[PDB]
RNA sequence: ACCUGUUGUGGUGGAUGUCUUGGCCCAGGUUCUGAGGAAGGACACAGCAGCCUUGCGAUACGUUCGGUGAUACGCAGAUCUUGUGAUCUGGACAAAGGAACAGCUUCGAACGCAACUGGCCAGCAAGGGGUCCCCCCGAGCUGCCUGUGCGCCAGUGUUG
RNA sequence: UGAACUAUACCGUUCUACGGUGAAGCCAUGGGAAACUGUGGUGGAAGCCGGUCGCUGUUCUGACGUGCAAAUUGUGUAGCCUGAGUGC
RNA sequence: GAGCAGAUCUUGGUUGUAGUAGCGAGUACUCCACCUGGAGAGGAGUGGCACCCCGCUGUGUGCGGUUGAGGACUGGAGUGGAGCAGGUUUCCACACCAAACAGCGUUGAAUGUGGGUCAACCGACCGUGAGCCAAGUGGUAAGUUCACCGAACAACCAAAGCUGCCU
RNA sequence: GGCAGGAAUGGCAAACAGGCAAGUGCGAGCAAGAUUCUACUGUCAUGGGCUGGUCGGUGGCGACACCCCCUCCAGGCAUCGAACCAGUGAAUCCCCUGUGGAGUUCUCGUUUCCUCCUGAUGCAGACUCACGCGGGCUAUCGAUCGGCAUGACAGAUGGUGGUGUAUGCCCUUCGCUCAGCAAGGCGGUGUGGUCUCACACCGAUGG
RNA sequence: AAGUGGCAGUCACUGGUUCCAAUGAACAGCCUGAAGGAUUCCCCUUGUGUCCGUACUGCAUCACCGCAGCCGGUCUCCUCGACUAGACGUCGCUUGUCCACGGACGAAAUGCAGCUAAGGGAAGUCGGCAAACUGGCCGUGCACCUUUGGAAGAUACGGUGGCUCCAGAGGCCAUGGCUCGUGUGGAACUGUUGCUGUGCAGGGGAAUCUGACUGUUUAAUUGAAACCCA
RNA sequence: GGAUCAACGAGAUUCCUGCUGUCCCUAGUCGCUGUCUGGUGAACCAACAACCAAGGGAACGGGCUUGGAUGUGUCAGCGGGGA
RNA sequence: AAGAGUUGGAUUGUUCACCCACCAACAGGGAACGUGAGCUGGGUUUAGACCGUCGUGAGACAGGUUGGUUUUACCCUCCUGCCACAGA
RNA sequence: CAACACCCCGCCCAGACCAGGCUGGAUCUGCGGCGAGUGUAAGUGCAGAGGUUA
């Protein structure tokens, strides 16, 4: 709902933040590099404790 | 009933985030996180979880400070390690040294 | 295996009283230079009923004993009693229904409620709705007051214990049969919680030492010892006798 | 008539307290919308003691209208005015005067029966 | 055509072989945290960054300085070269000189009181700003136990 | 460690169509020597009845029983529905 | 730490079953048009024809979305409009569905990008209630989720640090 | 620092209870927020600066009415259950007459449908004998006068003062009139270029 | 000059009335009075109003929980027209929606659901299980037994449409104008005797055992004679 | 707790009436299935297999022994068997 | 001589038993005491509860009573119909 | 190559799907008629219980 406290807010928003995919410049990182970001949220699939 | 039917009237939280474990353990109700034990200034934990240890053992957070006693610890030892210490002024010298340090400076 | 419900109760988490919306302690004006001198004037200035009591009581106003002030007590109401009756507190006091007064101006065929009994106690006896008790004799060798008591009983209480003149007020109420069961059903709600009351054969031998059997019965005497544990302190506690009373008492 | 006719709680609390008391007006702009209504207190009373009867003169005004009104709207001009009906001020004007007679007759006659 | 089989081949599958910035084991040394704020937890911080980092804190993948001495790099972009000089590195870390020793949001022993609140628009207040007042911002001080000292006291305690 | 399901106590608070029936009290009135009493209304009580929401869960021993569902389901059938009611 | 066929053995990958059982509550769709690489449907359909053209022949009751025209459902104790708890960006727009998901796929709560939430008046915040904590004191070998919460109601208690005038 | 007061530690805890104050165009204009922005129209709480002569005064028989700080105590509001009955008001809904637009018209139907609206706020007004909605109180009179009366669905009252009467007095829910305010909204009828949109006109402020 | 078209349910307020062996919070804040005391004589970060929540969902058929986009569950508010006693039930304006994997073939057998069925009427079966009968309202009327309250809607009998009339209650302006019983009774005519025409909507009676009643109960095989009650 | 007991009961039992597909004795009809189908698509189970008779045998065989059958492969059903 | 037949009911969960009738007759038996992925669930045989007797008791009871979830086939075969290939 | 069989398109004496039967100048789709089912259509002019009006 509408109601928050402002920890749970900056929580939410830095959880947003993250929901995320790694930028398309890392894999060509010389040492093998991450290839796709495997912690990645989505509001259906999985809910945050909070 | 017991099963489906009744999960569906369980919303509400016993638990919300602590402010020293950041973990949703805090019993809302009677204020105590159920993992650290917040208000009590000790930090809640036993012998009888060595996992429950590992996971908040000093060397799985920014170590903010201690690490860089660590480092220094380290400088020092493997200082040792080459050679056993040797203080730069002692008894013997530091009259030798103050009195070249005068003459050289006036 | 577990424990009993009247060992539960004792312990005091649910079965604390529902006082909330009471009316507080109902006691006499305590002792001081006027009520031990002379008297002291008190307007009853309400009568209210209280939760869970069956007797209604008395906000009666006095004034401050050394402050500019008016001390507003509560008592017990006594039968007779009406708004700004001007009850009298004190040695000097008169014998007149509702008055507070030592138990040695007393004659000895009054009667009493709200009575001490210790000095400068305030009001521990004779409290429940049409409760009286009656000044049988005083002894002025020791300055005491043998009393007969609701229950039948004879106490002998010092002769400056104070009580009220006259009865209890509220009374004949249990000379109406409750007619079901949602009548005591809001009478205990009010009081705490122990209503209804489960019998102990129709239990399992792990909730009470009557439990369980393929008949509904004690297979053992019901009257217990008085040095019997908290357990096993079910049934009838000491019993002196039993069945049914003819006779004498 | 315009969006329908029935309403919506417009602040927050959707519970049917004594607090909420929405009133269902109509607005010029043909909607129709709820204003909420105002607890109005009792006004001045006087004691549960001596029958807890209004006093007349006075506006029920709820706490801070009763600080910024002007002083006609909460007082009267007789003694205890505001404060006891004139009935009440009177059986204890009759009251006073009557005992402190009757205790000048008895300090009187107790110095003459010195 | 279907089935069974045998080869060849192609798929599905990840066994094998070889290795390994990893573990495990033994021996030696040290044990070096914190009210000057620890260990942990949050929220922040990158031109293109989500994660991770014993990265970092509004000076925020880094600041001063030393050692080194032309890179760094996945893209670009101006700085940089017989040089105050790229990069990497050293506990903000060497100077033997009592020379030098920056900064570090926020909860946390967590410290004005609280807190599921960034609440009490806390009290006091150096200063800065808008116009003596007043207004806004505001460093800093205010935790408890115990010890010592200082100030003020209390007692029909002992006395003068 | 857990009272988010669930049991119970307290604090605050919410919800309860439409009918049937017709308690006390009351009004007129007939009878009677009186005590008492007949009739027509009014009134709207009850852990009263039917019944909606709702809650519960009888019966089909119906459906399903690799389900919609680790307990639900019927264009059914039932219990209660001003109270010892109900939820948050 | 040295040999496997078994231990309802452990971990992994598979097979038949089997294109099978199924994907049957909540009444329901239809027509034209536009959006398409294609969607009134063809792989060089076929004979002249030497690709144009003229003939002949075949096309599954037909993907998705959205206007419009009809047919119906919800039927105010709603499939409507608001908010609680919970969710936490799912809201909006654009691009995009040939990666995957939606038991189809020009659509979506999908994917990618970029936006959006403005308060003296609506609420938390202010206290108080049930209840709790510190303090004070006590209990314990000892920390405690040890005891007491007592302005109705405690104690073993020196808790009035505030107000008026003078200064 | 002196004097005078001052028993009884500090908090937490309800997004349903207590608790200051905002309404309309739901728009200027949003793709997405809106009692938050916007245009109007308001409301609330609170701070600072400035400019020999002192119990505020008066009217009413009364109920009461009007104009011109400090201490302590006594009260009260906040403030409180449920159900049922009656009344009034609101919006909804419906009806009659009329208007503006639309649907039907094979026949009938002065027909059928929509619209014709008004918020907070005002130290504005008329009543308040509620001569629309009802309680309380005042003054006068003094009842049952011999058949007691008044007022209610039901209650209920009355020498502890009924009925009747009047400058009657008070409070409150409203409702009504005015300002807000018709400029807005609603149902339309048009002009102008058009555009990255302003003007004109009409149509119940009905019972 | 300055209530009033109507009346239905809801809401608010007002005046009451009943219920309780139940009497239905506190605090902050605010006001009045009583008694004392004392009494120099418009402008300002459009003054201040700081801090945090503010999207959307939210009885969800896809936004939460149930492993899921699960026929389950989950808090409150508003709530139109016609029939009707109606917040039942049936249909419609406003709002929203056509989404639940579909298509052909009259579509076997079997099944799960809806209905019918001659003659008989429980002969079926452990057992009238399942289904059926009855059903609303009005008038007449109603037995045993009884704790005198009930039983009771006992059982039962008759009627019910459409149309045209006849009676029948009130209000306002001033016995006339206007409004005016969707609320009742009677009659005439009428119909292939049929009318609570649909949805909805008791079958009834007579005993034995048992618990007095109402309430409670093993969430997920037992709702009971068990528990509770007075 | 014994005995009566009005009222009440989704309690247990018995009788009567009315009514009926419960039955004699079944039939018809209808929606959704199934049935065919486009898209999608599991699981249970699985020593290997999968026609019988008798015999013997861990006394009730699919295999053994002696006989009798048996072309291979379907589709919808089916509840005897696979103790 | 085993071809065909051997019934309708009342009580009882009943096999059995016992009556009422009809009939030519109302024979006796088997098949995992045929037959529950065919049904039913009356009975035995859970958890609830009552009575009686037994036991100090919890509890026991071929003593009585009431109330109590019977799941899955789409595999293979048999059977029923249906069809093709016959190619080995 | 033809000859025939089969499929698609038609009709059912048949059928779960298949299979079976019939048919290609067949047929299909209508229209008309017959027989049947219901029970006297709309529109328009015979009585109508009564009320209403001149
Ligand atoms: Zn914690």
């Amino acid at each position: 709902g509408a109601i928050k406290t402002l920890k749970q807010k900056l929580k939410y928003g830095k959880k947003m933040k993250q929901n995320r995919p790694i930028p398309y410049w890392v894999r060509f990182k010389t040492n093998s590099k991450q290839r796709y970001n495997e912690k990645r949220r989505h509001w259906r699939r999985t809910k945050l404790k909070m | 009933t017991k099963g489906t039917t009744s999960f569906g009237k369980r919303n509400g939280r016993t638990h919300k985030l602590c402010k020293r474990c950041g973990k949703r353990s805090w019993a809302v109700q009677k204020k105590r996180c159920a993992a650290c034990g917040y208000p009590n200034p000790k930090m809640r934990s036993f012998n009888w979880s060595e996992k429950a240890k590992r996971r908040n053992t000093m060397g799985t957070g920014r170590m903010r400070h201690m690490k860089n006693v660590l480092k220094k610890a380290a400088v020092r030892q493997r200082q040792d390690q080459v050679a056993p210490h040797q203080k730069r002024k002692t008894a013997e010298n530091r009259k030798k040294f103050a009195l070249s340090r005068k003459t050289k400076l006036a | 295996g577990k424990p009993v419900r009247g060992q539960r109760k004792g312990a005091g988490s649910i079965y604390i009283t529902h006082g909330h919306k009471r009316q507080g302690q109902a006691r006499l004006r305590p002792l001081d230079y006027g009520e031990r001198k002379g008297f002291i004037r008190g307007v009853v200035k309400e009568i209210v009923h209280d939760s869970g009591r069956g007797a209604p009581l008395a906000k009666v106003q006095f004034r401050h004993p050394y402050k500019f002030k008016k001390v507003t007590h509560l008592m017990v109401a006594c039968e007779g009693m009406y708004v700004g009756q001007y009850i009298y507190c004190g040695k000097k006091a008169q014998l007149a229904i509702g008055n507070v007064l030592p138990l040695s101006k007393m004659p000895e065929g009054t009667i009493v409620c709200n009575l001490e009994a210790k000095v400068a106690d305030r009001s521990r006896l004779a409290k429940a709705s049409g409760a009286y008790a009656i000044v049988i004799s005083h002894n002025p060798d020791t300055g005491k007051s043998r009393v007969k008591l609701p229950s039948g009983q004879k106490k002998t209480v010092s002769s400056q214990c104070r009580a009220m003149i006259g009865l209890i007020a509220g009374g004949g109420r249990i000379e109406k049969p409750v007619l079901k069961a949602g009548n005591n059903y809001y009478r205990f709600k009010v009081k705490r919680n122990c209503w209804p009351r489960v019998r102990g054969v129709a239990m399992s031998p792990v909730d009470h030492p009557h439990g369980g059997g393929n008949h509904q019965h004690i297979g053992f005497p019901c009257t217990v010892s008085r040095n019997a544990p908290p357990g096993q302190k079910v049934g009838l506690i000491a019993a002196r006798r039993t069945g049914r009373l003819r006779g004498g008492v | 008539a315009i969006g329908g006719t029935r309403v919506r709680y417009r602040r927050h609390n959707t519970k049917n307290t004594r607090s909420n008391k929405i009133r269902t007006v109509r607005t010029p702009g043909s909607r129709i919308t709820v204003l909420y209504r105002k607890k109005l207190p009792k006004g001045p009373h006087t004691p549960v003691s001596l029958g807890h009867k209004p006093i007349p003169g006075v506006k029920r005004l709820r706490s801070i209208q009763r600080k910024s009104a002007p002083k006609r709207h909460l007082t009267v001009s007789r003694a205890y005015g505001g404060c006891l009906t004139h009935d009440l001020v009177r059986e204890r004007i009759i009251r006073a005067f009557l005992i402190e007679e009757q205790k000048i007759v008895k300090r009187v006659l107790k110095a003459q029966s010195k």
